[PDB]
């Protein structure tokens, strides 16, 4: 699990990215994670990949937003989050649709369609879940 | 109307309630209205339908619809009469992961020849966050000295403690727990359960 400086770390450059948006439009035009987001609804077998996608995109935003201003903030949390998402890769060995697809679907569509306020508001808000909901899931069905 | 004062939201036994004082103007018989605040990027006050005209000074927070514990949120609160409706008053933001405070477990007592088990289990809210919850046991005779502690165990495992045959005494087991996100929070041992010792 994680440690209590690396939760102590996340929750630091969370609140700084919070703050940042106050001062920023950050509307979204369709949410970027879908509003039942939760990898509980997936059979064992996809929440690898759903969790990888939202750690992939989370990782792309919080680089994207790693100005000077905020780089020293995150650095440990992207160090944190390249470390997980190596972890994961390592473990995801490779006709009508379902949740898994349109989840993918709106994740991938989020960085074409949405200003950068929206992304990043939107992996900051999702950020803890990910981290103490989602990760725990996978790590239950691990292969 | 006077607003209500003091407005405070705050954790208990894993669960999270808004408390307050009645305003500056004292009228009687007056009620209160409770809203809190949805997920950062659905945001809306919404009522809580059980507190909704209410007259006590408190109001529980916990699973309610569309709240989402894993970012701050705020509680409101307004004192209303037929004769008024008093401004809002909102709490400070409660970051649940970070906030919550634990109750100590309730221990489930087996034995079996010379091995006493004290495991700890738990009422939860249904909506909480998967928490790591730990628990440390406290053991000793009644009225003695020194307690013995056993090492920090995680919910889902059980203490074992190894009975002495001929120590036929009152003894007591108390546990708390440790709840740690990123920095340790500890709740209070639970009440002691007692019992006589006896192996064959
Ligand atoms: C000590 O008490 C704890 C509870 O505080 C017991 O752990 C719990 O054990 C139950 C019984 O197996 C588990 O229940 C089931 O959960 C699984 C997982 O989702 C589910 O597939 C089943 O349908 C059922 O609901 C429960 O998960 C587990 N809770 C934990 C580990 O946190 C434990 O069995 C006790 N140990 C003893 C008596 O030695
Ligand atoms: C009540 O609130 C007032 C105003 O903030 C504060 O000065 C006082 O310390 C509080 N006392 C209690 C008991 O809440
Ligand atoms: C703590 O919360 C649980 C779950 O809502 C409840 O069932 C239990 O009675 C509570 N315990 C105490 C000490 O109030």
């Amino acid at each position: 699990s994680l440690s209590p400086q690396e939760l102590a770390s996340f929750k630091k450059a969370r609140d700084a990215l919070e703050e940042s948006l106050k001062l920023k439009n950050w509307s979204c035009s369709s949410p970027v994670f879908p509003g039942n987001w939760d990898l509980r609804l997936l059979q064992v077998r996809e929440r690898p990949v759903a969790l990888e996608a939202e750690l992939a995109l989370t990782l792309k935003v919080l680089e994207a937003a790693a100005g000077p201003a905020l780089e020293d903030v995150l650095d440990q949390p992207l160090h944190t989050l390249h470390h997980i998402l190596s972890q994961l890769q390592a473990c995801i060995q490779p006709r009508p649709r379902g949740r898994l697809h349109h989840w993918l679907h709106r994740l991938q569509e989020a960085p074409k369609k949405e200003s950068a306020g929206c992304l990043e508001a939107s992996v900051t808000f999702n950020l803890f879940r990910l981290l103490t909901r989602d990760l725990k899931y996978v790590a239950d069905g691990n292969l | 109307l006077a607003p209500p004062q003091n407005v405070t939201l705050l954790s208990q036994n894993f669960s999270v309630y808004l408390t307050w004082l009645p305003g500056l103007g004292n009228p009687q018989d007056v009620t209160y209205f409770v809203a809190y605040q949805s997920s950062p990027t659905r945001r809306r006050w919404r009522e809580v339908e059980e507190c909704a005209g209410t007259k006590e000074l408190l109001c529980s927070m916990m699973c309610l619809k569309k709240q989402d514990l894993y970012n701050k949120f705020k509680g409101r609160v307004r004192t209303v009469s037929p004769s008024s409706k008093s401004p809002w008053v909102e709490s400070e933001y409660l970051d649940y992961l970070f906030e919550v405070e634990p109750a100590p477990p309730v221990l489930v007592l087996t034995q079996t020849e010379e091995i006493l088990s004290a495991n700890a289990t738990y009422q939860l809210p249904p909506c909480m966050p998967p928490l790591d919850l730990k628990y440390e046991v406290a053991f000793w005779k009644e009225g003695a000295g020194n307690k013995t502690l056993f090492p920090v165990t995680p919910h889902g495992q059980p203490v074992q403690i190894t009975l002495q045959p001929a120590a036929s005494e009152h003894h007591c087991l108390s546990a708390r727990t440790i709840y740690t996100f990123s920095v340790p929070k500890y709740s209070k041992f639970s009440k002691p359960t007692c019992f006589l010792l006896e192996v064959p």
